[PDB]
């Protein structure tokens, strides 16, 4: 699993991969780990499936209550402190990993990362998920604050490739959504258009020189690819 | 599996089953639980099976060979020793084996009852494995050194029919050897539902 | 890593007055998967009147067999061309299954063939060769479906009837190819198709016969 | 199961025999303690297991059929019905937070017509329980480590018809073969009888 | 170092093999230029499913004794099954000694017209069919595989051979986490085997069921 | 374990009109025979005949909860519980302890006295159920009563025939089993008649 | 145990085997586990077939006693919180892994609810022992909009792989068709496991096992 | 453990008695079996353990004491030197690959002058020995369960200069009070004495 | 630890960090991980120090005495071998993993992986260490093979920082060696010169807002860093 929110000027931008595996075993490869709280208001889950969808239904559940009875919009801090709570309760008994990422107008994009301990951190960026472990030097390196909106959704696939282009446990579509002022649009590109992967980068086409024809000399001249040759 | 054998003035008296269980289901109903070592010596099956086939079956080599050797017949003194030594060597092996060697040698009948652990005990009546517990009962109650020969396989027959009607782990053909100076002579074989139809008539 | 691995199968032999009916079922199935529907080391010539059947481990019973023919042809070097008896062979599997007592075999084996007056007998033992001759017997997945059935029809304990006449080769077939056709219906890692061997005087004749695949 | 308990039913009667052994983990507190509780006039039970468990189960079991008679107005219950109750009570216990009974009954009883109407069981009754609420009528019953022994010893010599004094002599004998084939101790067998006049404590088998 | 999955199927005219050139440290997707199918003598080929370094020992093991015995004496080359035969007992005997070959091979040989297509697990099990596999492609590939076989009995062409294992490698690259769309064929034929360059397979992930509404959970 | 502690098979056979249910008489502590004359079977009404294995103290304490009931059922509704009904509520009750599981296995045979429809029942220890048209077997045995029930049974048995059958399964399956034996108890039920017929087993 | 689910054109295809497994030995050969749930919802289960049963029996009498209460048709979605919640609520102990499929206002909704309580919406599923057999089946045929003729198909075919290479699966193939106005439920649609080799039937007359006591009781 | 050996030393001899139990978990195999082994004319163990291992260290101390004999032209090797070799066996065994011998000895003697030149131990000897190698003159020994029993008995009535007939009875309290308070049944206890005559087997006491 | 060796045209460079730590403390802060096995053949050591000290001290005995025997230089594979043997006959005693890169006259620059199961892989580069994880998402995207010396010395040692910067078993000292048909040469970079650090990483310099001062409003405003304010 890899998920990730970046925060722009305008709003936030969330990614994740598509892959639920039982270990092993690709048991879903189009998951939706982008869960709905509000309009404005998304979260990633990582982690155990029932653990984060039930957490996530019920915080949904007392948000959308909550709308009512104040007759006004909730900040995304109102949703970070129920997933925070929520987990904190459950931390010995559940599985998960959360970011809580949303749009709100008082306090414009926030992103906030609950880990499986239950703390919870307000972030300019969150990576989650064992796909995150690759992600963090890609983003000392290649990340800038401050980039656009369409800018933010690029880099947020081009990291989500790279990120489960090195972990088996990630894989699949890159999903993301944008969250601001504006109507919240979605996106969901396919591995065979995904920005990158190690099966198109040319540095990794010429093969590891193992398999050495039989020969009178020390000098390596590639594998042996035939039984004449 | 039920096992016993007894002296008495007459010579010594075996007596077997024939189950073999492997824990719930029955394996086989005519296993050989006596395991005839010579013509002149006799062993019992109780525990590892193969353990106790094996192994008497190296005791007879080396009886063999003692006679070939010396010219004269080996004691069932020095048998049950060579059974013994053995199985200590092998104490700590994991070996699962309890038998019975009984003969007649120029000091007249012997009885020993040898263990896994390499025990080794010299006495005139013994009862060997699960069923034992209920061939106790009924030998000990009707033992006597004055029994006639009948009277004695009739005793050794009924202690087995009535461990083999109790206990799950036993069963079969009741089997009775008779080991006397001439040599031992399968006394008897008969079924044990047989056995409880001519015992408790009607 | 555990060195032992349970390939399922199941193997049957019956003993007639003057012939033997070996059968094993043709399955070899791993951890969850199933190698082959047609594997044929169950059963293994040693000489041309005695064969062995074994159960569990396949390459554990390949090893068994290697040992056993080698065996059986130096034997016949030190005896002039002398072919061992059925019964040799029996005590020369017990005794060589009990020499790796303390790292065993996982093979559950018979052994079967003609003795010197040429009527049939098997023989059965455990993991560290405990023997025991027979005239019939079932080993494998499915010998707890099978072998009461042999029982009941072969001894035919508690009828009131006479006893029917002695079985010839294809009454013993038909009645072997019944109880495996009644345990592949039933047993979940036996059954796709049983090899039949049929040993008597006049050479040893081979037969397949169909089971479901499922 | 350290403590060896026999009973077997005849014609008219049925003997018990309770070992008296108490011990600490290899020492013998005393050889001469009665795990033998009369019930009711005609009913009695042979309790082995430890001291705490069985004794309160014993207690319970008599009060309860104490406070019964009292609010059925003197009305003596059968033994099935006792036998059941036990049962009952062993059964609830095994699923219960405080645990099992570990205790091993033999519940011997003569049952009497209560009144001219009663049309029951009028002749002695013996039956088998085991800790877990297993209950069975038996001819006869063994408990403990010499159970076994004894077990074939009746089956080779109990009958249904045994008078008074040779019951007393195959009570004997079972005792002596428990004495005879068991490591554990036990030198005095604390036999008692039930007959159509009730319980009489028996001092000639020990 | 780990391998992913092989498969194997015969065809009327030979043997064909596919595998993965990728290596994994777990669930690192380490090395994905690795060839794993290694040429032994010039009539087999083999590809192992587990640990590279016991492959890499094993192949080593076999692949000399079969050149220093056709060099150092005047015979024929080892034929394909006892190259196999020689690999099962050395992978057996490593067994016994409790230092087991934790691999699972798939073998596949070709010698003047007979065609030989093999299995061996770590522990010593060996089998021989029209079809292997091992790995995720045992539960997988292999299903499809003897369907494929079963739908003709008569044999399968070259080319029906290569479809139906294409088909397999990419429900694979779909089902299987430690994998790559990055696959060699090593084609065992009458004039030997020749290993393909590596190559990829066309994969679909654009259906209606798949968008971001109805996979949602609101 | 726990199930096989105390022995016992049971197996219900269907014939045209007609059902079979057989029990064994052992009862025993895991080798030893506490008794030889303990068959394990109920008879629930004129239509339902149902039996327990497993440990002896819970056959007997669900066989109480069964009588206690179907008595209630029969007291409210004016009526015999039927077989269906009857597996359905002891399906609910063996759930009810679902984590606290009664350690019993149920074998129930009914007829409709008007149609003669037959309906055969065993469940798990938490209830599964299992109805097939042939028969069902549970108990210490239950391998050998299942290899002689499918190597014996046809569908169209008369009354006298499937009794033969199951007393045939039963016995070969007790002979390979140590802990169930000792002859047999078994109930022929049609239409019109219940016969109860007690079998010769080996004392072994 | 293999159940499959296919979204096709106008519908939902369920399959399922047949074969009940008391252990490594087969208890029943023509077990149901394509279960009831609504007029136009159904649900295969794997896994204990006692909670299965329980599960399904119990969210399908609240959703007729819902369905009652509104007067409306169930909405698969309802049926899928319900049964989510239950599995939920017992952290899996209740080990029944389902495939539930309908047809409501909202078009076909196929899912599959795994024994912890997660839940996914997939055009093709499959769940049970033989399901990863069965999947590569459905990765290698199955398109979008199907007719009912190639989702049938497909569906029979996905379960027959795991039938062959599952020993816990197998001896038919059960289909049910699920529309907007009809729900059709095909039991026996694939056999491929006939009869072969029929029994000797050997007699045995009334009389060969002794009697020891008789009782005969008219009714 | 199970069974008990008691030993004690007196003016003019020592007194052993040894349990005759052999058992196969809780069934009494014999009663009578002689757990004192008689090593030289003037020398023997009482030992406790189990069967094999007994029978084995008490066979290889008496073959080894007998070729020793027989390399030394019969000189009779005194309680110390045997008693100090029985202790470097038991002390090689505890490390060894075979383990160690589980076996208890109390070793007995009479020292006697082997020539006129001989100035050593003309007394009567005793000495305990533990399983791992452990050697101990005392005045006296037990081992098993009932050592405690008798041991605090004999500090309350051992005395140095008792007479035979008093010795014997004092052995019968002992067995009596084994008997009395051990658990394990120990009925019979196999009594011998060493005096300057040699070993007597003493059958008025058991 | 982090260790990695990348080839260029003429031959190989092999970075590694410098800190040898027992769990939590560091015991040593100027660990030397780049191993002398003959002039032109270096190995980078990660795992237990004892073992890989002892393996490597082995194996540049064994080649020392090669070199005399044969008369002439050794080349890579032949350490690679040695390396490979004496790993893989002790892979269940010892915990080690292994680059092994040089300059042969005859193959040029070669890198070889072993890793703690024993096998033996050719490779452009290599990475290896608790630290090599973060960095293969690092050379996915900022590695372009056939790069210069210089240039390739300096990617080497930006790798290790950026490697050490989000590694907490890694850290301190770069320490750098170049092997080609020249002189071999070293190079100590300190971490206070480092080229990479979070701490001098401007995008890390504002801090989270985790602090909020008691507030009448839901506007989030800083960090309370006053008692009065
Ligand atoms: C002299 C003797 C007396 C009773 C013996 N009893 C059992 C036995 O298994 N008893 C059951 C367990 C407790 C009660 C029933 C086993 C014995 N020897 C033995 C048999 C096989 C292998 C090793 C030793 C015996 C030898």
């Amino acid at each position: 699993t890899t998920i990730l929110a970046v925060s722009y000027n305008g709003g936030v931008v969330l990614a994740a991969d598509s892959r639920t595996s039982s270990g092993t075993y690709v048991v879903n490869r189009a998951s939706n780990k982008l869960t709905k709280l509000t309009k404005k208001i998304y979260c990633c889950r990582s982690g155990s499936a029932a653990d984060t969808q039930a957490l996530a239904e019920r915080v949904s559940n007392y948000l959308g209550s909550y709308q009512t009875d104040i007759g006004a919009g909730v900040n995304v801090a109102t949703a970070a402190n129920l997933f925070q709570k929520m987990c904190y309760m459950n931390r010995w008994n559940i599985s998960a990993g959360i970011i809580v990422a949303g749009y709100d107008p008082i306090n414009g994009g926030s992103v906030y990362s609950i880990p499986s301990g239950g703390s919870c951190v307000k972030l300019d960026y969150a990576l989650g998920g064992s796909g995150s472990i690759f992600l963090y030097s890609f983003f000392d390196a290649n990340y800038k604050p401050g980039m656009s909106k369409s800018e933010c959704v690029a880099f947020c696939q081009r990291a989500v490739a790279h990120a489960y282009s090195r972990d088996g446990s990630s894989g699949g579509l890159i999903r993301t959504i944008t969250l601001d002022a504006d109507e919240p649009e979605d996106q969901t590109i396919p591995w065979n258009r995904s920005p990158y992967c190690m099966e198109k980068d040319p540095k990794y086409v010429t093969q590891a020189t193992q398999n050495q024809p039989f020969s009178s000399s020390a000098k390596i001249t590639g594998n042996r690819m035939s039984s004449t040759g | 599996t039920t096992t016993l054998a007894f002296r008495f003035n007459g010579g010594i008296i075996v007596a077997v089953d024939s189950r073999a269980s492997t824990g719930q289901y029955i394996a086989s109903q005519t296993v050989m639980k006596v395991l005839e070592i010579n013509d002149y010596l006799l062993g019992t099956l109780a525990g590892g099976a193969a353990d106790c086939q094996y192994w008497e079956r190296v005791l007879g080599m080396e009886c063999r060979l003692w006679e070939l050797r010396n010219g004269s017949r080996i004691t069932v003194a020095a048998a049950s020793k060579i059974l013994a030594n053995i199985t200590y060597a092998y104490r700590n092996h994991g070996l699962s084996m309890g038998t019975m060697v009984a003969g007649w040698d120029q000091f007249g009948p012997s009885l020993y009852y040898v263990d896994d652990k390499g025990s080794r005990v010299k006495q005139d009546l013994f009862s060997v494995g699960s069923g034992s517990i209920y061939a106790y009962g009924v030998l000990d109650t009707g033992y006597r050194k004055d029994l006639s020969v009948e009277d004695a396989c009739d005793l050794a027959r009924r202690s087995i029919f009535h461990a083999t009607y109790r206990d799950g782990a036993s069963g079969g053909i009741v089997t009775v050897y008779h080991v006397h100076e001439k040599g031992w002579t399968k006394i008897s074989r008969d079924d044990q539902t047989k056995l409880y139809h001519r015992y408790f008539p009607s | 890593w555990s060195p032992y691995q349970d390939n399922g199968g199941t193997t049957a032999a019956i003993a007639g007055k003057d012939f033997v009916i070996l059968a094993g079922d043709t399955r070899l199935n791993g951890d969850f998967c199933l190698h082959s529907r047609h594997d044929q080391s169950k059963i293994f010539q040693l000489t041309p009147y005695t064969y062995m059947a074994s159960n569990g481990m396949q390459a554990d019973r390949l090893q068994l067999q290697q040992m056993l023919k080698y065996r059986v042809k130096w034997y016949k070097y030190n005896n002039g061309g002398k072919v061992p008896s059925t019964k040799a062979i029996a005590q020369l599997m017990s005794t060589m299954l009990y020499h790796r007592r303390f790292f065993p075999y996982y093979t559950f084996n018979m052994v079967v063939g003609l003795d010197e007056e040429g009527h049939g007998v098997c023989y059965s033992y455990d993991a560290v060769g405990s023997t025991e001759p027979f005239l019939y017997g079932t080993r494998g997945s499915a010998a707890s479906f099978v072998e009461p059935l042999l029982d009941c029809l072969i001894n035919r304990q508690h009828m009131t009837s006479q006893a029917p006449p002695e079985m010839t080769k294809e009454e013993t077939l038909a009645m072997l190819k019944n109880a495996f056709t009644g345990a592949a219906e039933r047993d979940i890692y036996t059954g796709d198709s049983v090899s039949f061997f049929i040993i008597t005087k006049d050479g040893v004749q081979q037969e397949s016969f169909e089971l479901r695949k499922d | 199961m350290a403590e060896t308990a026999i009973a077997f039913r005849c014609k008219d009667y049925v003997m018990v025999a309770a070992a008296g052994l108490n011990a600490f983990y290899y020492i013998k507190i005393t050889d001469a303690e009665d795990k033998i509780t009369q019930l009711d006039t005609h009913q009695l039970v042979a309790c082995t297991g430890e001291n705490g468990p069985r004794v309160n189960f014993t207690e319970y079991i008599k009060c309860n059929l104490a406070l019964n008679r009292m609010r059925q107005h003197g009305r003596h219950s059968s033994c099935e019905s006792t036998a059941n109750f036990m049962r009952n009570c062993l059964a609830s216990a095994i699923r219960s937070r405080e645990g099992a009974y570990q205790v091993n009954c033999l519940f011997a009883g003569y049952d009497t017509p209560v009144s001219e109407d009663d049309d029951g069981v009028v002749g002695p009754q013996l039956f088998y329980m085991d800790y877990l609420g297993t209950l069975q009528a038996v001819p006869y019953g063994c408990h403990g480590y010499g159970a076994c022994f004894v077990t074939a010893l009746l089956d080779r010599l109990w009958r249904p018809d045994l008078s008074q004094q040779e019951g007393l002599e195959l009570m004997q004998k079972c005792c002596d073969e428990v004495k005879r084939r068991v490591i554990i101790s036990n030198s005095y067998f604390f036999v008692k009888a039930v007959t159509k006049n009730g319980v009489e404590v028996i001092t000639a088998v020990h | 170092a780990s391998g992913g999955s092989v498969i194997a199927i015969k065809y009327k005219g030979g043997v064909l093999m596919a595998a993965d050139t990728l290596l994994s440290y777990g669930s690192l997707a380490k090395w994905p230029n690795i060839p794993r199918i290694r040429l032994l003598g010039s009539h087999s080929a083999v590809c192992a499913t587990g640990s590279y370094a016991d492959f890499q020992m094993m192949a080593k093991q076999v692949e000399d004794n079969i050149e220093r015995q056709k060099m150092y004496h005047n015979v024929d080359e080892l034929s394909p099954s006892e190259v196999f035969s020689y690999l099962h007992r050395s992978i057996y005997q490593k067994r016994c000694d409790f230092d087991p070959c934790l691999c699972q091979m798939v073998f596949i040989g070709v010698r003047d017209g007979e065609t030989f297509l093999a299995g061996v697990d770590d522990v010593g099990t060996r089998w021989e069919d029209d079809c292997i596999a091992t790995g995720y492609g045992a539960y997988i590939a292999l299903p499809l595989l003897r369907q494929a076989l079963e739908k003709n009995p008569d044999g399968l062409s070259r080319g029906e051979a290569m479809r139906i294992l294409t088909d397999c490698l990419r429900v694979l690259f779909y089902r299987e986490c430690r994998a790559i769309n990055k696959f060699q064929v090593a084609d065992a034929a009458s004039d030997g085997v020749r290993i393909s360059e590596p190559f990829d397979v066309e994969t679909h992930w654009e259906y209606e069921g798949y968008c971001f509404e109805k996979t949602a959970i609101i | 374990s726990i199930m096989a502690y105390s022995g016992g098979s049971v197996m219900a056979m269907a014939g045209k009109e007609c059902f079979v249910i057989i029990s064994d008489n052992r009862l025993g502590e895991q080798l030893k025979t506490i008794s030889t004359e303990v068959p394990k079977l109920h008879v629930v009404n004129d239509s339902i005949v149902y039996g327990l294995t497993g440990l002896r103290t819970d056959q007997q304490t669900f066989a109480n909860k069964v009588q206690f009931r179907t008595e209630m059922y029969k007291l409210r509704e004016e009526r015999d519980i039927t077989g269906k009904a009857f597996a359905a509520m002891i399906t609910s009750m063996l759930y009810e302890a679902r984590f606290g599981p009664w350690f019993v296995e149920p074998v129930i045979g009914s007829i409709d006295k008007s149609t003669g429809e037959v309906y055969l029942c065993a469940t798990d220890l938490i209830g599964a159920p299992c109805e097939p048209e042939d028969y069902v077997c549970a108990g210490t045995a239950a391998e050998s009563l299942h290899g002689m029930c499918e190597a014996l049974w046809r569908p169209g048995m008369s009354p006298e025939e499937l009794f033969e059958i199951a007393a045939q399964a039963m016995l070969s399956a007790c002979d390979r089993d140590s802990l169930s034996g000792y002859g047999a108890v078994a109930m022929i039920v049609t239409k019109d008649k219940v016969t109860t017929r007690l079998i010769k087993g080996r004392k072994d | 145990t293999t159940i499959v689910g296919v979204v096709y054109r106008d519908g939902v295809v369920l399959g399922a085997d047949t074969r009940a497994t008391e252990g490594s030995i087969v208890a029943d050969k023509r077990c149901r586990k394509i279960h009831y749930m609504a007029p136009n919802i159904m649900c295969c289960g794997a896994g204990t077939s006692a909670d299965t049963e329980a599960v399904t029996n119990m969210v399908s009498s609240h959703l007729a006693l819902h369905r009652l209460e509104t007067g409306k048709q169930s909405r698969v979605l309802e049926a899928l919180t319900l049964l989510k919640r239950h599995l939920y609520r017992y952290q899996g102990h209740v080990s029944a892994a389902l495939v539930l499929g309908g047809v409501d206002v909202e078009g076909p909704f196929l899912a599959t609810i795994a024994p912890h309580g997660s839940t996914d919406r997939l055009p093709f599923v499959t769940m049970g022992s033989g399901s990863i057999a069965a999947m590569a089946q459905l990765e290698a045929a199955y398109k979008d909009n199907m007719t009912c003729e190639e989702a049938k198909e497909l569906v029979a075919s996905a379960i027959r792989k795991g039938i062959f290479n599952d020993p816990y699966s197998g001896t038919q193939v059960d289909v049910c068709v699920i529309t907007k106005d009809k729900t059709e439920l095909t039991i026996g649609y694939d056999k491929p496991n006939e009869r072969m080799y029929p029994r000797q039937e050997v007699l045995l007359p009334p009389g060969t096992t002794p009697v020891l006591k008789e009782e005969i009781r008219q009714l």
